[PDB]
């Protein structure tokens, strides 16, 4: 029986959160 | 993969000179020859596919000439 | 493949097959926490 | 990534290999876009007298 | 003095978002948005007040939604099958200091990144070579 | 002025044959790369980026 954890993010977790961060960052200069 | 059989020393476009090639991670599987095979692609992702990628290609060129044309 | 998040609630359903067996009756199949004896609804 | 992803279960090996051969395929590419586009904008503005 | 205070206020709101607050939000998809929502205008609030907006807003809408976004993404190409996400308070400190670094590269990277001169004159360069579109 | 006349004209007009093929080339490929490697794997095609 898996559980939730205090898992640290995957270098893939990373990279989604710097292209997220990125493209938040543009649209609000966009707007 | 049969690319990975040679191994590469030359930039994959000749045209390019020595000093502006990339040092890739996978000699020989990236060059042109390698990745753009018709029959290849056309066996592993359907002709439908490639043939409307490649009419989207020449459709980016076809709308550049119709840019100049305009002025 | 283990299971999912445990949070609080939303437990996914366990089964268990047990298969090619004769004769048909007789059989007891039991539920246990690794022991203990496993709670939750239980059916055939 | 992609190692992780195909240990994970994700994807096979094979869809591993074609995916890096185009991915860095399409690096290549942009970079170069990119970089012969600069270039050709620089030549030209260097000529603005 | 802005980037300490940014980050206590920060503290302090994903702190009381992690008590009782935390519990009237919805879980999931939804949970992760409306935190995020809440946490960016907590933020923009406390900074509106005490006057430090003046060059930190641009960090706050990357930061706090860089992480709910981030898994909305994975669930519409990977699939929501996987268990609920968690919250950003009660993630442990991995997450907020690889948010934070993100945070700081795309604003180095934006700051980097913000020419007409050069199209005109590219433009200019199109229309001496209309003449010869036969041969292009 | 002649040496504008002479040089810098040169360099207004000095990579059309190189970095135009390279361009066209290029941008003829990345859009079939692309939708492959969508085919392939939408999650590493938007890690790629």
């Amino acid at each position: 029986l898996e559980v939730a954890g205090l898992s640290g993010p995957s270098l893939e977790d990373s990279v989604g959160l710097f292209l997220s961060a990125f493209l938040l960052l543009g649209l609000f200069k966009a707007l | 993969l049969t690319c990975q059989r040679v191994r590469r020393l030359l930039p994959c476009d000749l045209d390019i000179h020595p000093s502006h090639r990339l040092l890739t991670l996978m000699n020989n599987c990236v060059c042109d020859g390698a990745v753009w095979n018709a029959f290849r692609l056309i066996e592993r992702h359907g002709f439908f596919a490639v043939t409307l990628y490649l009419c989207c290609g020449i459709t980016l060129l076809v709308v550049i000439l119709a840019l100049l044309c305009s002025i | 493949t283990l299971a999912r998040a445990a949070p609080g609630e939303a437990p996914p359903e366990l089964l268990c097959l047990v298969s090619h067996f004769y004769p048909s009756g007789g059989l007891e199949v039991e539920w246990e926490l690794r022991s203990q004896k496993a709670e939750g609804q239980r059916w055939l | 990534c992609g190692l992780q992803q195909m240990q994970d279960g994700e994807l096979t090996q094979g869809s591993l290999l074609s995916f890096m051969i185009y991915q860095e395929s399409v690096g290549s590419y942009v970079q170069t876009l990119v970089y012969i586009y600069g270039d050709m904008l620089s030549n030209v503005g260097a000529a603005e007298k | 003095r802005p980037w300490t205070s940014l980050l206590l206020v920060d503290a302090a709101l994903l702190w009381l978002l992690q008590g009782p607050l935390g519990t009237l939000l919805p879980q999931g998809l939804p949970g992760l948005w409306l935190e995020g929502t809440l946490r960016l205008g907590g933020l923009w609030g406390l900074l509106k007040l005490r006057g430090l907006l003046g060059f930190v807003g641009t960090l706050l809408l990357p930061l706090c939604l860089a992480t709910p976004l981030t898994v909305s993404l994975r669930a519409l190409v990977a699939g929501a099958s996987r268990a609920p996400p968690a919250r950003v308070a009660s993630a442990p400190w991995s997450w907020l200091l690889v948010g934070y670094g993100a945070a700081g590269l795309s604003w180095s990277l934006w700051a980097v990144l913000s020419q007409v001169n050069n199209k005109v004159l590219m433009w200019r360069l199109l229309k001496l070579s209309r003449p010869d579109l036969p041969l292009l | 002025l002649n040496s504008r006349l002479s040089s810098d004209t040169t360099l207004m007009s000095n990579w059309l044959p190189l970095n135009a093929n390279v361009l066209l080339r290029s941008l003829v490929k990345v859009v079939g790369l692309y939708g492959f490697m969508l085919s392939i794997s939408p999650r590493l095609t938007l890690l790629s980026l």
